[PDB]
Parts: structure tokens; sequence; C-alpha cells
């Protein structure tokens, strides 16, 4: 089996189209979640 | 213009001189330093390039005598006319058949 | 950002082959070598070149300073 | 490479003082070669070549009379992308002052760059 | 002694392929001196016409208006260079264009949006009018005299479907590129070959009888028509060396490491020359050989 | 551990020039 | 005529004296409009 691919055809059709659900690269995301978490977690969260 | 000489290697009877050339390579050093090789009156020949970013190139040529590095770089020259004529036509007569 | 007209190392034009290229892949299960290989690219020079491409002027082009969004 | 470089024109007024300073030309002398390559709301226009000593943009200074121009600072020739406006979000409205040049230049691969 | 007969006696041209585009002959017996400086000539002194001086009305287009001049002067012209002559230097550049020397390729687009689009359409082939920008687009247009001298020369591009630049509606393109001589060595945009190189003949001398199904085996090693098996006499011989591109998997065995030797003519090589689209490999190595040799003349006639 | 898979499939790429 | 908005994306002009603002969404951005100028570059 491949161990890779170009999936170029994914990424023309991501470019044309971005998704309009849930954002692709999830990973992309939980890098950042720190900074994002810290600052929802002093306005939000339990008691207040 | 093109094609000057260098007094400072030049020699009085003639038969050693050197050679810088202008806008040359490679292209055609190597290919008149191997015509004029083919001379068997010539002992020394060789190309040297200068500096590669100056479009120039040197040609030397110690004859053992009795003829001239300019009549032996004409010689040269005009072989090499000769051979890229018998190349064309026969690259023109195998086109042909 | 956009295929470019002549391959680097050679200069065989590879510019009148993307859309080629994504046709063969997307219509049929050609793989991208067999595609490169119907394309008229058989050095791996020109090869890379139509393999390796981007074309981040799809997500470059969204962003429109003259239309309404 | 894309250059950044503000035009802030309230170097001077401060917070009610008039606007000594407008873009554009005023009734003075001022030589052809600045329209040459300055639009007519003394602005440049997009896509211009620009190098050291050319104009930015010129405005036409109340007190002194005289249209002021503005150089271009760096040696390495350039091509403008943009010229942004700029106003204020306070519901009170006030001149133009401020604009954001964007400029543009071709830095192609010499010998001595790192790869 | 080497003689201009003595080497027309061994010389010779074998012309195994050929096409309106590329070129596959072959080179005996001459020197590789005189093969490469017409290898190199080819790729880079044979002249050829490519847009240099672009002059650009308005581009909205997300493509940098360099970008798409370096872009557009790549692209290749389906004109015979001997149409034109060269350009100057010292001539004042309003004068120094003539109608004898400059190809002028405007293009005037406007990207607007259809206002038949479909539900669910992706494909901006239908969103869009004149979305992509075409190497088609770029019309010629003839100049003073180019009417009665151009007029059966359709001049477009060697390639009209080389994309240019994507657009989106409202942005706009207006542009006319002039067009000159020029040669390879100068850019690469003027090289009139997509590659132009040779490659000594493959040989394989081998030393001791393979027989049996070690003689197998050492064919599966080269390409599939390089060696084959003696009908009669179970054995390898040598059946089409040019076929052969020396890879040496016959070097990573050892019952094949004393048995073969891959050695390599020094005097037969084999051009392959891939035209860019703007004339014929053959015309290409013919020029190439005008070239040198004009080159020789002008380096002997000149004083010195 | 099972070694690196292997791209099956894989045919003659290389052709010297004019094959 | 030299002049689109940011967030309306729509052609709006000055009087030089006017203030800077959309005249449709009251948005103060504006860039500027790439008129049609002869200007040449080098295709290299
Ligand atoms: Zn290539
Ligand atoms: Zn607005």
């Amino acid at each position: 089996a491949r161990t890779a691919d170009f999936r170029t055809l994914e990424r023309e059709s991501r470019f044309i189209n971005p998704p309009k659900d849930k954002s692709a690269f999830p990973l992309l995301q939980e890098a950042v979640q720190p900074h994002i978490g810290s600052f929802n977690a002093l306005t939000e969260g339990p008691d207040g | 213009e093109k094609i000057k000489l260098l007094t400072q290697a030049t020699s009085e009877d003639g038969t050693s001189a050197s050679f810088q050339i202008v806008e040359e390579d490679h292209t055609l050093g190597n290919a008149l330093r191997y015509v004029i090789m083919k001379n068997p009156d010539v002992e020394f020949c060789g190309y040297s390039i200068p500096h590669p970013s100056e479009n120039l190139l040197n040609i030397r040529i110690q004859t053992y005598g009795e003829t001239t590095a300019v009549d032996a770089l004409q010689k040269g020259l005009k072989d090499l006319m000769d051979l890229c004529d018998v190349v064309e036509s026969k690259f023109t007569e195998k086109i042909k058949s | 950002m956009i295929v470019p007209v002549r391959c680097f190392s050679c200069g065989k034009v590879v510019g009148d082959k993307w859309e080629s290229y994504l046709n063969l892949l997307q219509e049929d299960e050609l793989d991208e070598g067999t595609a490169l290989s119907r394309l008229g690219l058989k050095r791996y020079c020109c090869r890379r070149m139509i393999l390796t491409h981007v074309d981040l002027i799809e997500k470059f082009l969204r962003y429109n300073p003259l239309e309404k969004r | 490479m894309y250059k950044t470089e503000k035009v802030d024109l309230a170097l001077n007024r401060n917070r009610g003082d008039p606007i000594t300073q407008h873009f554009g030309f005023g009734n003075d002398e001022w030589p052809k070669e600045w329209l040459e390559k300055l639009d007519e709301d003394g602005l440049p226009y997009i896509g211009t070549y620009v190098e050291e000593g050319d104009p930015i943009c010129a405005y036409f200074d109340d007190t002194l009379n005289k249209t002021k121009i503005k150089t271009y600072h760096s040696s390495e020739p350039a091509y403008i992308e943009e010229v942004n406006l700029i106003g204020d979000e306070s519901n009170k409205f006030q001149e133009l002052q401020t604009v954001s040049i964007k400029y543009r230049i071709r830095r192609t691969p010499q010998i001595g760059d790192k790869f | 002694e080497w003689n201009v007969e003595k080497f027309k006696k061994d010389f010779e041209v074998n012309i195994s392929s050929l096409d309106a585009r590329e070129a596959n002959f072959d080179l005996i017996n001459i020197d590789t001196s005189i093969a490469n400086a017409f290898r190199r000539i080819m790729i880079s002194e044979v002249p050829s016409v490519a847009a240099e001086y672009v002059y650009f009305f308005n581009n909205t287009s997300v493509i940098q208006d360099e970008v798409l001049a370096h872009r557009i002067g790549l692209v290749p012209l389906k004109v015979d260079p001997d149409m034109l002559t060269w350009v100057d230097s010292n001539l004042p550049d309003d004068e120094k264009f003539t109608d004898e020397n400059t190809i002028v390729l405007s293009l005037n687009v406007k990207c607007t949006r259809n206002p038949d689009a479909p539900k669910g359409s992706t494909d901006p082939k239908e969103l869009y009018n004149n979305a992509h920008v075409y190497a088609r687009d770029l019309k010629f247009e003839p100049q003073g005299r180019q009417s009665t001298t151009f007029a059966d020369c359709p001049v477009v591009p060697a390639d009209p479907d080389i994309l240019l630049a994507k657009l989106r509606p409202g942005q706009e393109i207006s542009l006319k590129a002039h067009c000159i001589l020029g040669i390879g060595g100068d850019h690469a945009k003027f090289s009139p070959v997509s590659t132009a190189s040779y490659r000594l003949l493959p040989q394989i001398n081998i030393l001791q009888p393979i027989k049996g199904e070690s003689a197998r085996r050492f064919q599966k090693c080269f390409p599939p028509g390089v060696i084959g098996i003696d009908e009669g006499s179970d054995e390898a011989y040598v059946k089409d060396a040019r076929k052969d591109t020396v890879s040496r998997e016959v070097l990573r065995y050892e019952e094949f490491a004393d048995k073969v030797k891959l050695g390599r003519v020094r005097n037969h090589f084999i051009f392959n020359v891939e035209s860019a689209g703007a004339m014929t490999p053959e015309e290409i190595f013919f020029k190439s050989v005008r070239i040198l040799k004009n080159k020789a003349e002008y380096l002997k006639n000149c004083p010195i | 551990r099972k070694d690196v898979p292997k791209v099956e499939g894989l045919k003659l790429e290389h052709f010297a020039t004019g094959y | 005529l030299k002049y689109i908005c940011a967030e309306c994306s729509s052609k709006l002009s000055l009087s030089r004296t006017d203030a800077v603002r959309c005249k449709d969404c009251g948005h103060r951005i504006l860039l500027k409009a790439r008129t049609k100028r002869l200007v040449q570059f080098e295709a290299r």
C-alpha cells in the first residue's frame, strides 16, 4: 500500500470550496488551543 | 576588436603567441583546441577561461618552428569550417535519404 | 501560485497541462504516474513539476476586492 | 517583497487644531514632473515604478502657501500595490489625513542569497 | 594524421527518428569536442523570438504585473526567426521598434460573472466569463508592412493552451508585449529547444559465455531489448546496444562481476533534440552547424 | 513490526532517448 | 470615480473636502482604483 499521496484533487477542492461544516485540518487548531483556551477560560466556564 | 593576440607573450619570430578572444567560451575553445592539436606542426595547445563571469577565452599555440601561431590558428579555423561543412552535407544527404 | 509556463530544469512546456492533468486524474482512476506519462512528461524534471503544483491561486482569488461577498 | 509605509498626515495637527495640510495640489507653483508621477488628488497611482527621489504623495500646505511633496526612502526600486485611505470610527467626521501605502519589489534570487 | 578527408571518410549520420518536434539521430566517429560544441550552440546560440518589452495598461488580476510579464515572455511563438531582424541599443527607444523586427501581442480581457449561473456549480468555467486567460488570447496584430508579409503566417503561440492568468469578475488585464530576436545564453526564454543532449553508445563486452538460466537472468538486468538468447546455442549476445540505459544492475551480482565489462564507445553519440515549438529539430541542428561555421569564419576573417 | 509496505505494480519508467 | 470602498466593494468619489466614509454602508476605509496608465515591464 502506498505510504503517502499528493492529495491534489482534495487540495484543489478545498481551494475552490472551503468547507462550510467544521473546518478541515483539525490538528492545526489544537496547536493554538493554549492561547484561545486561556483567553476563553477567564470570561467563560464555571463561576463566571 | 573580437580577436587580439597579447603582445605580452608574443615572440618576435612569432612561433609562440597567446590570443584573447571576446564573447567566447568552451563552445569554441575546446573545438578549436582539438583542431589545432590535430596539426602535427604545433607542440602546445589547450585553452583557458580567465574568469567565467567575463566573456573571454585564451588560446595559446606553441609551434615547432617554420610556422606561426597566427597561421596555425588560421588553419585550425579553416579546418573547423570544413568539418562543419562535411557534417552539414552528410546531414542533408541523410535527410534526403 | 499558478502553473509555470516552462519546466525549470529543461524547458519542456508544462503550463498547457495543468487542466489536462486534473481532468485525467478526476474523470478516470488514473494514477499520477500514468497521467504524467500520457501528458508528454517522461523525465522526472518535468514529471515533478506537474506532480507537485499547488495551484494556490484558487485560494488567492477567493478574496476579490471588486465584488460583494 | 511587500512593504507598508504609513503616510499619516496628523504629525502636526492636535485635537481641534486646524487642518494645515490637505492632500492635493493648490494654486501655487509645482513642476509638472510631479503630476507625471502623481494622481490628480495628490496620492500616487497604483503600479507606478518608484525609486529614490520620486514623489510619493503631494499636498498644498496651508500656512506655507506651497505644495509639499513626499519622497520614497529606500535605494530599492519599487512598484506601488495599493493606497488605502483611512478615516475614524467616531460618529464625528473629519478630513482625510492618514493613508497606508503598500510597495512591491522584485526579489529575484541573485548570487549571495541563502537556500 | 587527421585530415578533412580522413574525417569525411569515417563520419556518418544515422537519423533513427524524426518529427516536427523531436529528433533522435546519431553522430558517429566525430570528436566529443565538436559534438559538445554542437550541443551547446544548439541550446544557447540559436536565435528565437519571444516577447521582451511588455506594456501594461491595467492589471487588476491577482497575479503580480511582473509575474505576468515573465509568464508572457516565456511562451514560445510559432514564428520563424528569419522573418524579423535584430533590435538596436543606441537607437532611441521610441524609434528602435520597426515593422521588420518587432511583434506586438495585445491581450484585453475582462472577467464578468455569468448571469445564468447554475446552482451547485463549482467549476469556474460556468460561473464566470473569461475567468481563465489562455495563451490563445494573445492576438497578434500586424504593424505597417506586416500586413503583406505575415499574412499567410498565423502568428500564434507554439502552444495556445498554456494558462496565463486566472481572473475573477471585475478584474481586468490590458497589455501589449513587443517581441524581438534573442538567444538562449542571454535569457532562458529564447532557448528554442526544450532539451538538447547526447549520450555515448553503451558497450557491453561479454568476456565469458553466459549459458542456461544464467543468460536468462543476465538478459533481465538490461532493458528488455538489449540482450538476447541465441536460438540454437543457449547463450547471451548483445542484441541492440542503443536500447540500454547504463544502470549497472549486472555489477550488483557477483556471478556477473567477472563475466562482463560495461565499457562505452567514445566516438558514437546519440543526439536527441526537442524543439520548443518555434522550429523543427532538423533545422535547429542545421542552424547550430551554420552558427559554428559562421563563428569560426568570423574569427578567421576578423583582422588581427 | 512489519516492514514498510511495498508500492506494488511498478513498471519501467526510464527508456533511452528515442525509445 | 477613482476610489473603491473596502467592505462595500463599490465605487465612490470625493470632492476633496468630503469625509471618507462609504456612501452605502458607512465604512470609512477606502482602496484606490487602478486607472489605465502606460506602464512597461521586462519579460524576464
Ligand atoms: Zn523538464
Ligand atoms: Zn462600504
